[PDB]
């Protein structure tokens, strides 16, 4: 809704919330000169 | 091409 | 989406579909930011050059979809609009500068595994993620080629392009309220948004707090995936105060 979202915004019930990655996110994180 | 949606959503 | 692949279930829970009642056709894409506000590109709703001017009553918002043409019983939710707000300085006469619009829904939607909003970036996050080379993702039920429609939601991850390179790719005035993304002809990678995707989100995953933020909106382009061209998006952070205002002036 506003800054940084809504509170429970941005975390997906079937991925982040379960600690599951979707097949191409790696690609993004790697482009930010790699994230861990 | 789309499928009919439940009349109630048009009204 | 040209040269993009099918998405997964629960991949883009914020992705919305704007439907027209009659004819019942896909119009544009949008995203959910709170349980009552959807965000899209203003030209999806108003474009005088082609006599487009939709109002509440002519649209429907389908959330939780995956398939394009089917009424996914028990998975998607359909809401009506209460109000549509366009940016008062949307420039349709020249370069779609400030291509942003807010839609208030009649009643709040409940979230699920398939419905969840996306976050809106704050100054620090914009500053750290809107850099050239960083890839972002775009989704939609748009055309698959310039000239061929998908059955499922498509995705594509594109790099952000250096403003000057964006600028030298066209004769249209790029403002600071727009950014462009895509691969250089030399990168031998393709992809782009196309007709049917406008209004949808461009999100990035924050490697600091694992959250997805919507950095842009599909706005315009010169064709779909032409080598040498890039797609332009609306800069959500630069128009965020606007967003705030109408939301804390007309609801939440
Ligand atoms: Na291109
Ligand atoms: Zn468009
Ligand atoms: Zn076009």
């Amino acid at each position: 809704t506003f800054g940084s979202g809504e509170a429970d915004c941005g975390l997906r019930p079937l991925f982040e919330k379960k600690s599951l990655e979707d097949k191409t996110e790696r690609e993004l994180l790697e482009s930010y000169i790699d994230g861990r | 091409d789309f499928e009919e949606i439940p009349e109630e959503y048009l009204q | 989406i040209v040269e993009g692949s099918d998405a997964e279930i629960g991949m883009s829970p914020w992705q919305v579909m704007l439907f027209r009642k009659s004819p019942q056709e896909l119009l544009c894409g949008a995203s959910l930011i709170s349980d009552r506000w959807v965000l899209t590109a203003a030209h999806c709703l108003l474009y005088p050059p082609w006599d487009k001017n939709f109002t509440e009553n002519d649209l429907l918002v389908r959330i939780g979809k995956h398939s394009r043409t089917r009424y996914e019983r028990n998975i998607e939710k359909i809401s009506m609009l209460e109000k549509i707000y366009i940016h008062p300085r949307y420039n349709w006469r020249e370069n779609l500068d400030r291509d942003i619009a807010l839609m208030k829904l009649k009643k709040p939607v409940a979230f699920s595994d398939y419905i969840h909003p996306v976050c809106l970036p704050d100054r620090e996050t914009a500053a750290s993620l809107l850099q050239a080379g960083y890839k972002g993702r775009v989704t939609g039920w748009g055309n698959l080629k310039e000239t061929g429609q998908p059955s499922v939601l498509q995705v594509v991850n594109l790099p952000i392009v250096e403003r000057p390179v964006c600028k030298d790719s066209t004769r249209i005035r790029i403002t600071d309220n727009m950014f462009c993304a895509g691969y250089k002809p030399d990168e031998g990678k393709r992809g782009d948004a196309c007709e049917g995707d406008s209004g949808g989100p461009f999100v990035m995953k924050s490697p600091f707090n694992n959250r997805w933020y919507q950095m842009g909106i599909v706005s315009w382009g010169e064709g779909c995936d032409r080598d040498g061209k890039y797609g332009f998006y609306t800069h959500v952070f630069r128009l965020k105060k606007w967003i705030q205002k109408v939301i804390d002036q007309f609801g939440e």
